[PDB]
RNA sequence: GAUGGGGUAGCAGAACGUUGAGUGAAUCUUAGAUUUUUUUUUUAUAACUAAAUAUAGAUGAUAACUCAAGUGAGAAUGGU
């Protein structure tokens, strides 16, 4: 999403979208510029190695 | 009229105009032997700052 | 210079051969014209296309800024008695654009998604057949009327650039022969 | 009243009055490590020195290019470029390939259709059914 | 860094100079090939050909720049074509003459002669660039050469208020092509119609400079052969530079001036009248003599086209394809000069 | 056909009869006037200067007229005094004394009445508007054929037709 | 050499005086109707020629202007005209593959053909003055 | 290539030729003596000449793909010349793919319903290449029964004399003599 | 899609839509889409 | 003696000296990868 | 100014490509190694030039010669 958001800010210029006012991403359910509790607290179990 | 060419087994044959006729082929291990204009020749032509064409021809 | 919004709808419980006809109906129409056709259609998926077209319009107005120039355009037409722009779409329909910021449905295509489910068809002779329940989506590309006023000026310039029709054209002779035939 | 047009210029015909070799540069890429560059290395030491002296109107640039096959890249006056991979070729095969780039032009290859290409009008003009003796059906 | 040593040994004070040094031209492979491509004589050193490639926009100094060579070259190119055009077509109208001088020695054709020599331009002028590249500054607005034409007192009115200029004063007041005289940095931009002009100007000045160097080193006769081989060898259809307004009226003034009997349009042949694409062939006859013939779809257009073909035949009269030039006399002893034809002028009519 | 060589044979056209009379012995220069349109570089003998030495006899001599189409006649029926009346009437009542009324009164060509006199600006601008209002009643199909007539005329005078 | 006919000696100036001239040169027996400036692309690779070489063409079947045509019985005499060309290098074609195959037979045999062609430029075509001859 | 470079406007123009089916044709007649026995061009020999004109195969720029044909106005087709007993014994057939719907008609009866022009078109039709240019070319064959037709102004002229008229050849030669008086 | 309960993110995009259309706020290009060093 | 890199070509043309100014004025990395480090979002989650 | 030129069954010669292996603790890579694409060129089942997108310092790719085969598919009412 950052690979495509940077190409639009380069191309659109003064027409750059306001992505902060957009709806959530239904894949993960996150807002723009926000992590998920599982990824912000790093609570995912890791292997012993 | 033929233009300068490099023959692999003979050498560098110079330009010849059969209208005024001379296939001179110069071979060697140095650029001077080949008969072409080398870098040193361009330095001798660049230092000749006195050469000037006659006023009548200018 | 030209704003654009690509919106992909949610997974609709229908097929591509059914919804394809609902995307060809709203193609080229303005969002207001396209919503009036979904409100009065008899198709069950026209109610879903009316909800997804209201979401895309909200994204265009908020995220992309489209459709936000009305008040300013209404002045020139009335306050100054200006002559609006008259264009002709690629299909040939003549339009009269008074507000160049009006949103419309530039492009639209339907794709097929995952398999909703699987039904079993129990025929005679103990035969069973699998019936795949389809889900499908639609994409709408929303643009402002400035895109149609630019595309019309290009088609008009390409028509005035091909030159006029001459009575006796200088057609080429495409056979070369090493002699004269006349 | 005669008004002169100012949107037509003279067209050049290379070969008439003066000739200009279309090949203006030749890039010679070799590799000291690649085994496929064994012949290209022998061409640069025995055949290139004299071939480069026979064509003083061509810019020869010899640069290494490890981990890559050897190529002969000729740049032409029309802006196009032709590259030839000379992997596993003997020194005398490279000299035959460098003569292909020198005699060639930057244009794209095209099938043989018509020998003559002329931009000058017919000495005897194109036929007309109105400038002859007539015809009776 | 240590892994990438510089390819070209240069002093530290080399990226700041306006143009490469003279001694730099003695180690570049582009010049040595460019010198050998044009078959220039060994009289012209490589330090001189390099100066021809440095435009006055990249270097303000009078030396190291094309300003002086490009002047001496423009005078020779213009003079040799002017005399050759008047000897070949002695009756060309003056406006067409300006168009034909501009069609050979103008910025447009001279830009193609430089691109046919394999001359690559430098991105931005600097002392680091190799002298074999044409280097100029396309963002500098005020760069121009010195010309013999003078500025018109009414120049502002002509442009703003569409005043009339004329075609008899252009010879003295205007330039050799009839045109009026005097008509940090950020590289985040695109091309401009003004920069394209500077690109055309830089190429033209270079081709003119090469002729200025040939004249200085090799003499006059060498320059004439270079112009005759590279410039005059180009082909142009002068019949396509003609634009007629009321040709039938002009043709009538011609016959009246030359005392020829009045012209009469006669229908030589025709077919397909009352059709979509008829053909009418009308011939304009002065007495029994046939001046010109034209075929068109409309009867009126056929009469107009026939009148143009008769006028083109009058103006495009050529004594010969390779006529003698007055410049052939000042050289080594040649045959005595024979007076060349001098036409009265193009007909002025209603 | 199958191959390009087979196509060249089916599309063959033989050269002109004149070229097929090859001389068996020696070289001969023959007269072969072609059935084509001559260019403008074949200056007619009437346009050659007397100085030019190439004015030979017809090549035919080295081995009625067609129907009239446009033969105009110029007439001068308006005296200097009558040119002042034209300038008075035109400037007095430009709607009654048009160039057609004055042309018929003085037996002149309509163009001449405009050469000696010009209507007031108000009247001139009124004429361009009438024709401008007439150019708005044309549909897209007639307005495109009316523009082609104006381009074919400018092309004709540029040597493009 | 054989003296030229008197009829060709009196009409050659009338032929050289006209505006344009063409010729039919014969390279190895094949004709090519050309004019000064034309670009002949021969269907073969002339051996032993490099770009810049000048060729003098001496086998011309026809030399004519608009109205006049000079024909030689086998060929026109070389003394009358002077035609010269210049070798502009050689060009090639895009590789074309011919697939020789028979029905109900899987073996498809390929033939790869990519020929080279020499390109010329007629830079001189003039008719000589034979008043002295 | 120079032979084709130029203005080919008039080489592609459509010329309106004219021939009368009643005038004796010395070239297209099989009886060449005596002068009074010379007959007009027969149906199939007049049709083979017309088909050549419709295809433009008489021009030096002919190309089968390019439609460079000309017009041919045939008058006096009521007096179409035929040999033997074709007129009353030649049959023209026709079928519409329905068994039993076979139509037969003789030349004399087809010359009564649709005149002699229909018999000429059926002959010229079978002599043209069977392709998408067939109906364009055949439509340029304008055949009439009498001496009247609407193309009396389209017929190609030379100095005011229609080709085929009494003195057109002298008018053509008088214009070529005026052409040679130039460089 | 017509039956999904509108979430908090869909209710805030409808209040902004009525604020831009009404004219209260003026739309401006986004400034946090990506942190580029060019800033153009 | 060494391989000609896209950097070497630009220096010959003269464009490089201008690129160093623009990249330096924008705080971008001339001939390097800067002080920024490798992507660690997936590495921090325990990716293997 | 060498001779020769269709081909089934069939016989024979010479090569390319795929996978793995040795030389290899080798060579090359943010000055872009690698990117199923597009493009260019070269007598070309192959490689190469350039372009566009992404971003790797080796669990990456790789010339040349060699070694071993689970090595080449429009055809089996073939199988998934
Ligand atoms: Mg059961
Ligand atoms: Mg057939
Ligand atoms: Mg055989
Ligand atoms: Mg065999
Ligand atoms: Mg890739
Ligand atoms: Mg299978």
């Amino acid at each position: 999403a950052a690979v495509e958001a940077r190409n639009e800010d380069w191309m659109l210029g003064p027409l750059a979208p306001r992505r902060e006012l957009d709806e959530i991403t239904l894949s993960n359910g996150n807002f723009f510029g926000s992590l998920s509790p599982t990824r912000a607290l790093l609570e995912s179990e890791v292997s012993e190695e | 009229k033929q233009v300068r060419r490099f023959i692999p087994g003979v050498g560098v044959q110079d330009e010849v105009d059969f209208s005024k006729v001379g296939a001179v082929v110069r071979d060697g291990k140095r650029a001077g032997d080949l008969g072409v204009r080398t870098r040193s020749d361009w330095e001798v032509i660049g230092k000749m700052k006195s050469v000037l064409p006659k006023v009548k021809a200018l | 210079t030209e704003r654009k919004l690509v919106y992909k709808t949610g997974y609709l419980p229908t097929s591509v051969k059914k919804l394809v006809h609902l995307s060809r109906q709203i193609r080229g129409k303005t969002v207001s014209e396209a919503l009036v056709q979904m409100q009065f259609s008899k198709k069950k998926m026209a109610k879903e296309v009316k909800t997804e077209l209201l979401r895309a319009e909200a994204k265009a107005i908020v995220t992309r800024g489209m459709g936000l120039g009305k008040a300013a355009a209404a002045a020139a037409q009335k306050e100054t008695g200006a002559e609006p722009v008259k264009i002709q779409t690629k299909d040939g329909k003549h339009l009269e654009i008074r507000d160049p910021t009006r949103i419309y449905v530039a492009e639209t295509f339907v794709n097929k998604g995952f398999t909703r489910g699987v039904e079993l068809d129990y025929r005679a002779r103990g035969r069973v057949f699998k019936m795949n329940k389809p889900t499908t989506t639609m994409t709408v590309v929303l643009k402002e009327e400035k895109t149609r006023i630019r595309e019309h000026q290009e088609r008009v310039a390409k028509k005035l650039r091909q030159g006029p029709w001459v009575h006796l054209p200088d057609r080429p002779v495409t056979s070369q022969r090493q002699f004269y035939s006349w | 009243t005669v008004k002169a047009l100012t949107q037509i210029s003279s067209a050049g015909r290379n070969g008439v009055g003066a000739f200009v070799l279309q090949c203006k540069k030749l890039d010679i890429h070799y590799s000291d490590w690649a085994g496929s560059s064994r012949g290209m290395n022998g061409f640069i030491k025995s055949l290139l020195p004299k071939f480069a002296a026979a064509n003083p109107q061509i810019e020869f640039v010899v640069s290494p290019r490890p981990a890559k096959h050897p190529i002969l890249m000729g740049h032409y006056i029309n802006g196009r470029t032709k590259a030839i991979c000379v992997r596993n070729m003997e020194p005398l095969e490279i000299l035959k390939k460098a003569e292909l780039l020198r005699d060639a032009s930057g244009e794209k290859p095209q099938k043989f259709k018509k020998p003559v290409t002329s931009t000058n009008p017919s000495v005897r003009g194109v036929w007309s059914p109105y400038h002859g003796q007539g015809m009776a059906v | 860094n240590d892994r990438f040593p510089p390819l070209e040994p240069l002093p530290p004070a080399a990226e700041s100079l306006p143009s490469p040094l003279p001694e730099r031209a003695l180690t570049s492979a582009k010049l040595a090939a460019l010198h050998a491509r044009l078959n220039l004589s060994p009289k012209i050193p490589l330090q001189t050909l390099a100066r021809t490639l440095v435009d006055a926009s990249a270097d303000e100094n009078p030396q190291f720049n094309n300003a002086n060579l490009a002047f001496v070259g423009q005078t020779l190119i213009n003079y040799h074509i002017a005399e050759w055009l008047l000897c070949k077509y002695p009756r060309l109208p003056q406006g067409i003459l300006f168009s034909a001088m501009k069609a050979y020695a103008g910025p447009k054709p001279l830009l193609q002669i430089a691109r046919s020599w394999g001359v690559d331009t430098a991105a931005v002028p600097g002392g680091e660039v190799d002298p074999g590249l044409l280097q100029f500054d396309a963002l500098k607005p005020g760069v121009a050469i010195t010309n013999f034409g003078y500025k018109r007192t009414e120049l502002a009115y002509l442009e703003k208020f569409k005043w009339r200029r004329g075609m008899a004063s252009r010879v003295v007041l205007d330039d050799d092509f009839g045109d009026v005289v005097r008509s940090d940095v950020s590289y985040d931009r695109y091309g401009n119609p003004d920069t394209r002009a500077a690109a055309e100007r830089a190429h033209a000045y270079f081709v003119r400079a090469v002729v200025g160097a040939i004249y200085a080193h090799c003499g006059r006769e060498a320059a004439k052969a270079f112009v005759k081989a590279h410039i005059m060898s180009r082909t142009l259809d002068i019949a396509k530079l003609f634009e007629f307004k009321y040709p039938t009226r002009e043709l009538a003034a011609l016959c009246a001036r030359e005392d020829f009997e009045p012209p009469v349009a006669r229908l030589l042949s025709e077919t397909g009248r009352q059709s979509r694409t008829p053909v009418f062939v009308v011939g304009i006859y002065s007495g029994s003599d046939k001046l010109g013939e034209g075929a068109a779809s409309s009867l009126d257009h056929a009469r107009f086209k026939a009148a143009m073909n008769a006028l083109k035949a009058w103006y495009l009269y050529s004594p010969g394809e390779n006529p003698r030039v007055p410049s052939d006399m000042l050289e080594e002893g040649a045959k005595p000069w024979t007076p060349a034809y001098i036409d009265m002028g193009e007909v002025i009519s209603r | 056909q199958s191959t390009a060589n087979r196509t060249k044979r089916m599309l063959n056209i033989p050269p002109h009869e004149s070229f097929l009379n090859v001389p068996v012995e020696g070289d001969r220069i023959i007269f072969n006037p072609p059935s084509s349109e001559a260019s403008v570089y074949h200056t007619p003998f009437k346009f050659l200067p007397r100085s030019d030495p190439r004015r030979r006899a017809n090549i035919y001599k080295l081995f009625d007229l067609p129907p009239v189409l446009y033969n105009p006649t110029k007439s001068y029926n308006v005296t200097p005094e009558q040119v002042e009346e034209i300038r008075e009437l035109r400037a007095k009542d430009p709607k009654k004394y048009s160039v057609t009324y004055l042309s018929n009164k003085y037996n002149c060509t309509k163009v001449f009445i405009m050469m000696c006199t010009q209507a007031p600006r108000e009247h001139q601008e009124q004429h361009k508007l009438a024709r401008a209002r007439t150019a708005e009643n044309w549909g897209p199909r007639r307005a495109a054929a009316k523009l082609d007539a104006r381009r074919r005329k400018e092309m004709l005078h540029r040597g493009e037709i | 050499q054989p003296p030229i006919s008197q009829q060709v000696k009196e009409l050659l100036p009338v032929l050289a005086a006209q505006p344009g001239h063409y010729t039919t040169i014969h390279i190895h027996g094949k004709p090519y109707l050309v004019t000064e400036g034309d670009t002949v692309k021969l269907p073969f690779k002339m051996p032993g020629v490099a770009p810049g070489d000048v060729l003098r063409l001496n086998r011309a079947s026809v030399i004519g202007s608009r109205d006049l045509t000079l024909q030689g019985a086998p060929y026109v005499d070389e003394r009358l005209f002077e035609c010269r060309a210049i070798v502009m290098g050689t060009e090639s074609e895009p590789m074309r593959v011919m697939i020789k195959k028979k029905r109900r037979c899987r073996k498809k045999k390929h033939v790869f053909s990519k020929h080279k062609y020499t390109v010329l430029r007629i830079n001189q075509l003039k008719i000589n003055d034979v008043s002295s001859l | 290539m120079s032979q084709t470079v130029g203005a080919t406007r008039l080489a592609y123009s459509r010329v309106w030729h004219h021939i009368s089916a009643v005038t004796p044709h010395p070239t297209l007649s099989t009886i060449k003596a005596p002068s009074e026995a010379i007959t007009p061009p027969s149906l199939g020999r007049l049709a083979s000449r017309i088909a050549t004109i419709l295809m433009g195969k008489h021009k030096p720029i002919w190309d089968p793909s390019t439609d460079c044909g000309d017009y041919v106005v045939v008058t006096n087709c009521a007096g179409l010349y035929t040999t033997g007993h074709k007129k009353w014994r030649k049959t023209y057939y026709r079928h519409n793919t329905r068994p039993g719907s076979l139509q037969a008609i003789t030349m004399d009866a087809l010359m009564e319903k649709h005149g002699g022009a229909e018999v000429l078109r059926k002959a010229v039709s079978g002599m043209l290449p069977k392709n998408r240019l067939r109906d364009k070319r055949l439509a340029r064959l304008k055949a009439f029964e009498g001496d009247a037709h609407p193309y009396k102004e389209n017929l190609v002229r030379f100095g005011g004399k229609v080709v085929g008229a009494p003195g057109w050849e002298e008018a053509v030669k008088a214009i070529r003599e005026a052409d040679m008086e130039r460089l | 899609p017509s039956q999904f309960e509108v979430t908090k993110d869909r209710k805030a995009i409808k209040a902004r839509q009525s604020k831009f259309l009404s004219g209260e706020e003026t739309w401006a290009p986004g400034k946090v889409n990506a942190f580029l060093n060019s800033k153009i | 003696p060494r391989r000609v890199t896209p950097v070497d070509k630009e220096r010959m043309v003269g464009r490089w000296k201008v690129i160093q100014k623009e990249l330096q004025k924008r705080e971008l990395p001339v001939l390097g990868t800067g002080n920024h480090g490798k992507y660690v979002e997936l590495k921090w989650l325990g990716s293997k």
